[PDB]
């Protein structure tokens, strides 16, 4: 599959809210979106699973739900990363967007 | 039969000459439980059932009472108290193809470990997480059985063995199977201590 | 619980690499570990990845016919290797697992390797 | 209808040669002159300690039984059927017809699951006993002069089969494609008169009256 990540680039000051969205090229199950948390320099974080449940350590900063998104209730300093979404159907066509 | 899905046969109202077993050279395990090997002959039993089935060398060492693996947890398992003999024999130039038998089948994934001589041939995607997989394989959607690779290439480890365990069962029953009987040939105008069936 | 990834590889194009992950503190038995790469200032790209029990793969499609994965359980470990390489290879690679215990395993991949530099 | 037993249902208590001899000896036997069930059909019956069962057929019409409990497929139970050339004697977890027949066509049972035993192998007596595990056959065949009656003579079975079968027998029914009588065995004692060569002879049943006491 081929996954489309908005927006390119999200600027928003830290105590705002934020929306991401991912888009499928087909109807899917969203029991196989999963959300990623990329700090530069290091290795991604699952944050939002199955559509809309939170991963371990995940706070309540961040929640879940073709069209899926990821909504961040509120920024703080360390939620400045690029977020990617990732789809899991069946055994191949695994795949990433391009990344917020 | 595959592993996963063990041939048992019931041996019942014959005579067990357990000494042809014992005897031969051609088999490599022969571990009995609560049962001496040479005194097979004179135990008499209700019912004595042979699991036929085949695994590779490494887990030959998991068809015993006590074991744990994937074998002795998800497909033959044996009872802490199994009383009988297991036997086992290298395979290898019976089983093993070319270009691999792949027609041996193996449990790598179930919800438990199976009970003593429990039969679970399912082939249900094995559900790891907790979505539904309904048919289908994926992420966290695992086909429960797997393959053996057996080839003639195969080190020992990898190679087939063929296993039959002898599971003894004595129930409130006349006991149908023994081991042949003794004879001597017959002794006549003399004192001799004679023994005619009873 | 971690995934413990390798340290960084210079390889000629034309050749091959071998990265590899350990799992610890988890059931990597009954788990499942992907391979992703990043090059530097890109996105993060699917490579393909292995079933740990059945030891079943799939692959991306545009890696796939130079890309193995496989797995050694009587170390924890799993490995992928790279084969004719390209110098549009250069990225950082990543491996992740979901958390398993016995046959119970998480709904996404919760445990990310630190992260490893491919040079070529 | 009811008939007078007289002096059969006697059987050889074992595998034993005994040369002319009296031998008193208590086991399960058909009381002398005792009450015995005369049918013309084949209902279930019940089985006590052991049942003495008689023929009169010359077309070979009766030729089978059912030994068990539940009869229903729940609990082992044995089939016993005398078909041509071959008699077949099969324990399983049977699911029996309500109205078992055999043909002139096999309409006895629509499933035998969990077979745990098979064995092949005028006037027709025959015993069955469980004991200790053993259901022990024993029979005689004999020529018929009477139309309708048990003829008032005396000849002991012998023992045909000893079968190491694990079986609770507690009702029974017979198989046909004719008349037929069911009797009880009872704990009595008998003083049985053999011959020079083995077989008895004659019979004393110890509690038919004080002469014989
Ligand atoms: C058997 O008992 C019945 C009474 O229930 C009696 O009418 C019948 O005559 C008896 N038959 C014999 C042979 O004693
Ligand atoms: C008697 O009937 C049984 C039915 O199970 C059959 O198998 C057997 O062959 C028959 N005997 C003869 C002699 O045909
Ligand atoms: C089948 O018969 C055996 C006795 O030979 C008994 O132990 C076993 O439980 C029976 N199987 C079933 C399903 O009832
Ligand atoms: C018959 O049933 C009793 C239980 O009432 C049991 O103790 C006995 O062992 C059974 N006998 C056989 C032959 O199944
Ligand atoms: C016993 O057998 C012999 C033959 O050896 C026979 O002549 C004799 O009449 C028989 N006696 C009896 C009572 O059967």
């Amino acid at each position: 599959i081929v996954l489309t990540q908005t927006p390119g680039t999200l600027s928003l000051s830290p105590g705002e809210r934020a929306t991401l969205s991912c888009r499928a090229s087909q109807s899917v199950s969203s029991s196989y979106l999963a959300w990623y948390q990329q700090k530069p320099g290091q290795a991604p974080r699952l944050l939002i699973y199955g559509a809309s449940s939170r991963a371990t350590g995940i706070p309540d900063r961040f929640s879940g739900s073709t069209d899926f998104t990821l909504t961040i209730s509120r920024l703080e300093p360390e939620d400045f990363a690029v977020y990617y979404c990732q789809q899991y159907v069946g055994l191949t066509g695994w795949t990433f967007g391009q990344g917020t | 039969a595959s592993v996963y899905a063990w041939n048992r046969k019931r041996i019942s109202n014959c005579v067990a000459d357990y000494s042809v077993l014992y005897n031969s050279a051609s088999f490599s395990t022969f571990k009995c439980y609560g049962v001496s090997p040479t005194k097979l002959n004179d135990l008499c039993f209700t019912n004595v059932y042979a699991d036929s089935f085949v695994i590779r060398g490494d887990e030959v060492r998991q068809i015993a009472p006590g074991q744990t693996g994937k074998i002795a947890d998800y497909n033959y398992k044996l009872p802490d108290d199994f009383t009988g003999c297991v036997i086992a024999w290298n395979s290898n130039n019976l089983d093993s193809k070319v270009g691999g038998n792949y027609n041996y089948l193996y449990r790598l994934f179930r919800k438990s470990n199976l009970k003593p001589f429990e039969r679970d041939i399912s082939t249900e995607i094995y559900q790891a997480g907790s979505t539904p997989c309904n048919g289908v394989e994926g992420f966290n959607c695992y086909f429960p059985l797997q393959s053996y690779g057996f080839q003639p290439t195969n080190g020992v480890g990898y190679q087939p063995y063929r296993v039959v365990v002898l599971s003894f069962e004595l129930l409130h029953a006349p006991a149908t199977v023994c081991g042949p009987k003794k004879s001597t040939n017959l002794v006549k105008n003399k004192c001799v201590n004679f023994n005619f069936n009873g | 619980v971690q995934l413990v990834q390798s340290g960084p590889e210079v390889k000629k194009p034309g050749t091959s690499v071998r990265v590899s992950c350990k799992a610890s503190g988890f059931t990597f038995t009954s788990s499942a570990v992907q391979w992703v790469r990043q090059a530097r200032g890109q996105r993060l790209e699917w490579v393909g990845w292995i079933v740990v029990g059945s030891g079943n793969t799939n692959y991306a499609q545009k890696f796939h016919e130079r890309v193995t994965i496989t797995r050694d359980m009587s170390t924890s470990t799993a490995y992928m290797e790279l084969s004719s390489l390209r110098s549009e290879d250069t990225a950082v690679y990543y491996c992740a697992s979901p958390y398993c215990s016995g046959g119970s395993c998480s709904d996404g991949f919760d445990i990310w390797g630190q992260g490893t530099m491919v040079t070529v | 209808a009811y008939t007078n037993s007289f002096t059969r249902g006697v059987y050889y208590p074992d595998k034993v040669f005994r040369s002319s001899v009296l031998h008193s000896t208590q086991d399960l036997f058909l009381p002398f002159f005792s009450n015995v069930t005369w049918f013309h059909d084949n209902p279930v019956l019940p089985f006590n300690d052991g049942v003495y069962f008689a023929s009169t057929e010359k077309s070979n019409i009766i030729r089978g039984w059912i030994f068990g409990t539940t009869l229903d497929s729940k609990t082992q139970s044995l089939l016993i059927v005398n078909n041509a050339t071959n008699v077949v004697i099969k324990v399983c977890e049977f699911q029996f017809c309500n109205d078992p027949f055999l043909g002139v066509e096999f309409r006895v049972y629509s499933s035998a699951n969990n077979c745990t035993f098979e064995y092949v192998s005028n006037l027709r007596e025959f015993v069955f006993k469980n004991i200790d595990g053993y259901f022990k056959i024993y029979s005689k065949h004999t020529p018929i002069n009477l139309v309708r009656d048990l003829p008032q003579g005396f000849s002991a079975l012998e023992p045909l089969v000893d079968l190491p079968i694990g079986i609770n027998i507690t009702r029974f029914q017979t198989l046909l494609a004719a008349a037929y009588y069911v009797g009880y065995l009872q704990p009595r004692t008998f003083l049985l008169k053999y011959n020079e060569n083995g077989t008895i002879t004659d019979a004393v049943d110890c509690a038919l009256d004080p002469l014989s006491e």
